[PDB]
């Protein structure tokens, strides 16, 4: 339970520094001269200390049990008068096999640092996806993002997953088990990621139909 | 009925007189059009007021943090007294009068600051993330609604008849009225009385 | 009938997307009234009223924000009683939610009732 | 709806506020030219 | 993100699936949900009064007349035109010809103006 | 002043009060009670904001 | 099936996000219940209680009438054709439905946008939330027809403050929404014109907390106070004139007062009392002054005993007489089997409250699944 | 405490009258009332001598003024009152402990699993019962602590020194308006609503519908006094109800329309102002009844208005 008190002591130090800074800033208006200059220097030192304390609260955290995979690493270039300025972008996905899925994109100078930055930011945009009996989607869904048109179809329980690299990785991390899919049009990887997240969230569950229409939605084999 | 008296107090405050050419999303609050104005429904004003006041009061039991943003010079003192009463000793006049001008003061609340001069005075961000933002911005001078929508924070704000759809859809608790001085005072009075009545129930 | 039927259905969907409360349809037809009765039974519109049905008809429909798309076929489409389910699995975009409305000797039915009655006919359209 | 339609049968409650009436009086073909209004703004309005 | 729904429903769906920790404001929002109002067909009806045609000429009649707003009063004390229209609505209310009702309201307004003038004269008399 | 008041009140009458619907003027309900009726909660021992004239 | 299509139209069901509302749809007889209507409502409410996907339930009436009571003309014809099993099955079904409403496990909300008489209040007023409109009228004219305020009306009338329950049951005095919310029968009040706001705000709640439902109803409701002409201002007259033991003391004290100081209220109470059947008054007075100290199931049990006695014509034909003279002949002058009230003794009114289950016939006792429900009202 | 003492007495006076009427059937109601007064004096003497616990412990020796079987009946009657009181309180505690939120989330998990119906009801009742049991153990400890603190304090400070009911208390939405300033506000609101012509007519429900159906079937020359008194007894008309009847009768029958106003010309509940006189003289100037014009001017000048 030491994380909570570790944050609490930083909070108390920050509150004390804020009160001291307020007390000195109150007197700067009426203080003139060398006394004002030494108050300016003390205020600057306090500001340096408070910046150093507020930097420490930025501790990124990952979650245990989650899997993170790399979808794309590209080398992009910018032209200046001295030559070509080359940077790297990495796109990464994460998921916990139980319905939570996320993605992030980042840009750095090296191929390792781009993956590190996207790995840090991968846990900040997480969606929840509803599955039908923990293995397949509720119904077939078609949607498009720009020029990337994506079709998904559900399957019986002993079929397997029929998908390309990007769609298969995303659905495997989300926690689907029996889905057939097809990508028609442009096959840009970043637009494929976005189109998959659009399709997986456009699916209407039987509970959603139940709430929308006020009727009872029954499985047909329970009839 | 007492309800007809409460409604005319709302009408006495002058909060039913909007501006011309209301948008599509405001005709569910509008009533009619007369003398070059859109007449706002006082029934829906009262219902929205009760919902907003109940939410602000119900934060007190959960011990939430409420952030006030005011951009109009006409309501300086009322918002100052409301923020002093609700926020308590953890109140900063410099922050409450100057931090809303900084762009990205919530999405980037941990960026460093530097002392330069007399300036417009130096103020850091909040140490704690707020749980609710109460807005008194009608000219839309600050990005507080956009940042709160980006960071998933509830927003209580008073909506004009000419509010854009983009700004309207991110407002959680709209209160359809014209923000006159009497209605701003009445709004802040209901908020303060509800919060202190909730605070007294825990012995504080 | 197909032109005015698709005309009224597209009017309904276009006004659903604007978040309105009522629509008015003119010209009208008995086929259109029966189609709207099927929609009311399945719960996609709340109420509908027919005014002056033998001289100059007009229909007022009250909406609630539940219908996604309504189509009426602009061509002739035959269907037998044993082709209804296989046709439904290829006509609806989601293949689960939505009803195909056909016309039969027994009347204007949807696709689930006509399987029970074992009667086919001409496909009029579908809503989902 | 009930109460607002009641209170329309009362005194003059549809009276324009001061700001709206003042903007109406602010507003009340074409305009002055740029080289004329700039001369006016160069001579006056420096106070 | 790419989830659908408003703030309360999106947050509820997120916290049900153990994606995010529970925010503090979730319970207050569940105890006090935001308001809802029915569909409106996008049409605003221009509010009108039956006294409107009689109010009209009342600015030509008794030409310009009283003004009780610059003279900031209250939004309940009628304004000349309003009382004249009320009188002719309840006047004509009883059959009485329209022009004759206008004449008998005009005469009583002018008698009131004479009464006000002699009140001001006695004000100057006791001043 | 007795001769002044009655004669100052004849620039009034033909309906001296008017305001057919001014519930605050005709009754005597206070602003604390009105704020109590709004929000549906009792306000006794509750100090809120200073008066607007202050 | 293909045989139930009339009853499907008689009891319409409206579905919402997490709520179900039963709407009474009988415009010919002004929403008067029948045995099919009560049985269908029992099945619907049992299934909605059994379902976990429904959070609260509602009851509405369509038109200018909420519910005018029950069908007595069909019972009259069934008695005239000889048998009594239809009446017995109707009474047990209605009282079972009232018991289910009183021990219902979810929030139930009853909207009252019109008149309410007889069992129309008994099906709703034990509910968790009662909403009354400005057009709401609640009355109990069973003594004019010769019947007793059955269907649990001996419970909530007996638990009113003062002797107001005795006053209302004996005199058949109507009430308003403000008077209902003053007495505590109605929980919330709202106008007629503002009904679409509240009826959809409740329609799109996704909660099950009674505090949340109550605060939403209060926030969308209306604020009222009773006028100077309200019935509750005369509660000291109610106490003074209705607090004695027997009905003869009441009527003679009221006659003496109306003779001496000529109070018009005692005259109007005399006119209200004199129309009713003299046998029923003692039954109703004993019913209220007993059911003040009994629970809902026991009140239903001895109400069923009184009902099954009074439809068997054990001692009188006041029931059929009043029904025929107020519905069939419509002469407004019925002639009771006791034409006065003093000849009615303790014997025949004990024969109404009698334990007929001691006559070795279980079918003359109302059955109730008290162990399975484990009642708490 | 006052409620349970009054309810004990209120149930007791109901049951012991019926027991005395059979134990001594020759005794009339006055002797029954005397015996009841004596018995209700000695039972409150019993509960001041030893509380309610002594009433449920063991039967004591009766006094000489009553026999032993009368005290036996008093004992049985007091015990059947005690069981009823305890049962009612147990059921009202189970009523809220069913919907306490811990049991609610337990049943929510059970319903998400698939337990439904009688098993769900049974488990919900068991969990509410366990909540009740834990609450009663906590209150037993709290009462033992309170009594020990009181007796410890008493020993330390000794060692240191040397029928009829009726009332309305208005309460709406959990807000009390029991002060008389609220009834004054209600009066001063309702009078202004009456004054500004903003009151609404009462609904015409029940018998009153056929009365106006008769008023639209009235004949020429018929005296409407009996039906008018019948309607004034039924619906107690104010000015707004009166003018609503007038306006519906305007469409109902024109000769009956002219009868009613004439009949009413003097009633204070109508609030006859100058407008009614002017309308009634102009309609008969239209209808050419100069003698009726004289009659309405006579009843106008009778009230001092010229
Ligand atoms: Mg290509």
């Amino acid at each position: 339970d030491d994380m909570k008190e570790r944050d609490d002591i930083l909070l108390e130090k920050l509150n004390a520094i804020d009160k001291k800074l307020e007390s000195k800033l109150s007197e700067l208006d009426h203080t003139f001269g060398k006394k004002g200059k030494r108050l300016e220097e003390e205020i600057r030192d306090l500001a340096e200390e408070r910046n150093a304390l507020t930097e420490k609260k930025r501790q990124p955290l990952y979650r245990k049990g989650y899997d993170v995979h790399v979808i794309d690493v590209k080398k992009v270039a910018k032209v200046t008068k001295g030559g070509r300025v080359e940077r790297y972008t990495a796109l990464m996905v994460c998921g916990n096999y139980e319905g939570v899925i996320g993605y992030a994109k980042a840009k750095a100078e090296t191929g390792q640092s781009a993956m590190q930055k996207a790995y840090e930011k991968c846990f900040q945009n997480l969606h929840y996806i509803e599955r039908h009996e923990e293995h397949t989607i509720a119904h077939a869904i078609q949607t498009s993002y720009k020029k990337t048109k994506l079709y998904l179809w559900p399957a019986p329980t002993t079929t397997g997953m029929k998908a390309g690299r990007v769609v298969k990785t995303m659905l495997l991390l989300a926690g689907f088990k029996n889905i057939k899919s097809k990508v028609i049009g442009s096959r840009n990887s970043y637009n494929t990621v976005k189109a998959v997240l659009k399709a997986l969230n456009a699916v209407e569950t039987p509970k959603d139909v139940q709430e929308k229409f006020g009727r009872t939605v029954v499985e047909k084999y329970l009839l | 009925t007492l309800h007809g008296a409460v409604i005319q107090k709302l009408l006495n405050t002058g909060s039913h007189l909007g501006r011309r050419a209301a948008e599509h999303h405001f005709k569910q609050y509008a009533y009619g059009t007369r003398n070059g104005m859109t007449i706002i429904d006082s029934d829906k004003t009262l219902i929205c007021l009760r919902s907003a006041a109940s939410f602000v009061a119900n934060l007190a039991s959960a011990r939430g943090n409420i952030f006030f943003v005011n951009t109009n010079p006409l309501f300086d003192e009322i918002v100052e007294l409301t923020s002093r009463r609700i926020q308590g000793d953890a109140y900063n006049h410099n922050r409450s009068t100057n931090l809303w001008k900084m762009g990205g003061f919530l999405t980037n609340s941990y960026s460093p600051k530097k002392f330069r001069s007399r300036h417009k005075k130096l103020c850091f961000g909040p140490t704690t993330m707020p749980d609710c933002v109460v807005v008194f911005d009608a000219e839309r001078k600050s990005s507080v609604v956009l940042e709160a929508a980006k960071l998933q924070i509830p927003v209580v704000a008073i909506v004009d008849p000419n509010v854009p759809l983009e700004f309207f859809e991110k407002i959680t608790y709209p209160v359809p009225a014209r923000d006159s001085v009497k209605f701003v005072y009445l709004f802040c009075n209901v908020i303060t009385k509800c919060f202190v009545a909730e605070q007294m129930k825990m012995g504080i | 009938g197909r032109r005015i039927l698709n005309d009224a259905l597209r009017t309904i969907v276009n006004a659903e997307r604007r978040g309105k409360a009522s629509v008015e349809l003119k010209p009208i037809s008995t086929v259109m009234s029966s189609f709207l009765r099927i929609m009311k039974e399945k719960g996609y519109i709340k109420n509908f009223q027919v005014h002056d049905p033998h001289r100059v008809g007009r229909i007022t429909v009250d909406l609630q924000g539940r219908v996604n798309d309504c189509k009426a076929l602009t061509y002739r489409q035959d269907v037998k009683a044993k082709e209804i389910e296989e046709y439904t699995e290829r006509t609806l975009p989601t293949r689960q939610w939505g009803y195909v409305v056909v016309t039969t000797p027994d009347g204007i039915l949807d696709h689930e009732e006509a399987i029970k009655r074992n009667v086919g006919g001409q496909v009029l359209g579908f809503f989902y | 709806m009930h109460y607002m339609g009641l209170f329309s049968k009362a005194g003059n409650i549809f009276r324009q506020p001061r700001a709206m009436q003042a903007s109406n009086a602010m507003l009340q073909s074409k305009i002055f030219v740029g080289g004329l209004s700039p001369s006016t703004d160069v001579e006056l309005l420096k106070e | 993100s790419w989830m659908k729904g408003d703030l309360l429903s999106k947050t509820r769906r997120l916290v049900g699936g153990l994606a995010t920790r529970e925010p503090v404001w979730l319970k207050a929002m569940e105890a006090s949900p935001p308001p809802v109002f029915p569909r409106s067909n996008g049409n605003l009806k221009k509010i009108v009064l039956p006294e409107d045609p009689y109010v009209r000429r009342f600015a030509r009649k008794h030409p310009e007349a009283k003004l009780v707003e610059p003279n900031k009063v209250s939004a309940f004390i009628p304004d000349p035109a309003r009382v004249y229209g009320c009188r002719v609505l309840e006047l004509t209310k009883n059959g009485i010809s329209e022009d004759d009702a206008m004449s008998v309201a005009n005469m009583e307004y002018l008698a009131e103006r004479k009464e006000k003038k002699k009140a001001y004269k006695r004000l100057k008399e006791l001043a | 002043l007795f001769e002044k008041e009655e004669k100052e009140l004849t620039e009034v009458i033909k309906g001296p009060d008017r305001a057919f619907g001014d519930l605050i003027a005709k009754s005597g309900i206070t602003d604390e009670m009105l704020d109590s009726l709004i929000a549906l909660k009792d306000f006794q021992g509750v100090q809120g904001l200073p008066p607007l004239t202050e | 099936s293909a045989s139930d299509a009339d009853v499907q139209d008689q009891v319409s069901v409206e579905g919402k996000a997490k709520s179900r509302a039963a709407i009474l749809d009988r415009p010919s007889s002004l929403n008067a219940l029948s045995a099919p209507m009560v049985g269908r409502l029992k099945r619907l409410y049992e299934s909605w209680e059994e379902n976990p996907a429904i959070s609260f339930v509602l009851m509405k009436g369509s038109g200018k009438t909420f519910c005018s009571g029950a069908d007595v003309l069909p019972l009259y014809h069934s008695i005239n054709e000889g048998n009594t099993e239809e009446c017995k099955h109707f009474f047990g079904s209605l009282y079972n439905f009232v018991y289910l409403q009183g021990t219902y496990l979810k929030p139930n909300i009853a909207i009252m946008d019109g008149v309410t008489m007889g069992c129309g209040g008994g099906i709703s007023i034990p509910g968790m939330f009662r909403v009354a409109t400005d057009k709401t009228v609640l009355a109990h004219p069973e003594v004019q027809i010769g019947f007793h305020p059955d269907a649990g009306a001996s419970y909530y009338l007996s638990r009113l403050p003062g002797y107001l329950g005795e006053y209302l049951a004996l005199t058949g005095q109507k009430l308003d929404g403000v008077e209902m919310i003053a007495c505590g029968l109605a929980t919330h009040f709202c106008l007629h014109s503002r009904l679409g706001m509240v009826e959809e705000r409740i329609g799109k709640l996704l909660t099950d907390d009674p505090t949340v439902i109550e605060a939403s109803l209060a926030q969308y409701s209306d604020l009222v106070y009773p006028d100077n002409t309200s019935v509750l201002h005369k509660i000291e007259m109610i106490d003074r004139y209705f607090g004695l033991d027997t009905v003869e003391e009441i009527i003679e004290a009221m006659e003496n007062e109306v003779a001496d100081s000529g109070n018009e209220w005692c005259k109007k109470t005399l006119k209200q009392v004199k129309e009713a059947s003299p046998l029923s008054l003692k039954i109703t007075l004993q019913s209220i002054r007993e059911g003040r100290f009994q629970t809902l199931d026991q009140c239903l049990t001895r109400e069923y005993r009184i009902s099954l006695c009074g439809v068997s014509k054990t001692v009188s034909g006041d029931f059929c007489e009043g029904i025929r003279a107020r519905l069939v002949d419509k002469d407004f002058a019925p002639k009771w089997d006791p034409p006065r009230l003093e000849d009615v003794s303790k014997d025949m009114v004990d024969c109404y409250f009698s334990p007929a289950t001691d006559a070795d016939d279980s079918e003359s006792e109302l059955k109730l699944p008290t162990a399975q429900r484990e009642p708490y009202f | 405490e006052d409620g349970t003492t009054n309810e004990f007495l209120s149930r007791f006076v109901w049951i012991m009258r019926g027991k005395v009427s059979e134990a001594y059937p020759d005794c009339d109601k006055k002797m029954i009332d005397g015996m009841l007064l004596l018995i209700v004096e000695k039972v409150v003497e019993e509960i001041e001598r030893g509380g309610f616990n002594k009433v449920g412990s063991a039967p004591p020796s009766p006094s000489s003024e009553f026999s032993d079987d009368l005290w036996a009946t008093i004992w049985e009657v007091s015990n059947t009152v005690l069981k009823d009181m305890e049962k009612e309180r147990k059921k009202e505690k189970m009523k809220q402990y069913v919907q306490s939120p811990e049991v609610m989330e337990m049943c929510r998990f059970a319903g998400e699993i698939g337990i439904r119906g009688d098993l769900l009801r049974e488990l919900r009742f068991k969990w509410a019962r366990e909540k009740m049991d834990d609450a009663e153990f906590y209150e037993s400890l709290e009462q033992q602590r309170d009594l020990d603190n009181s007796i410890r304090e008493s020993e330390t400070v000794d060692g240191e020194v040397e029928k009829r009911k009726g009332k309305l208390k208005y309460k709406i939405y959990g807000l009390e308006l029991s002060d008389p300033k609220w009834v004054e506000m209600a009066d001063k609101i309702h009078e202004a609503e009456e004054e500004a012509d903003w009151r609404e007519p009462k609904p015409v429900t029940g018998k009153c519908k056929l009365v106006m159906e008769k008023l639209e079937s009235l004949q020429e020359g018929d005296d409407p006094s009996g039906l008018l008194a019948e309607w004034a007894e039924l619906l107690e008309p104010n000015r707004v109800d009166w003018i609503a009847l007038i306006n519906q009768l305007r469409e109902g029958n024109t000769h009956a329309y002219l009868k009613v106003a004439e009949g009413v010309l003097d009633e204070k509940s109508f609030n006859a102002s100058i407008s009614d006189y002017s309308k009634l003289i102009h309609i008969h100037a239209k209808e050419n009844h100069i003698e009726d014009v004289e009659r309405i001017l006579k009843k106008m000048s009778q009230n001092g208005i010229f």
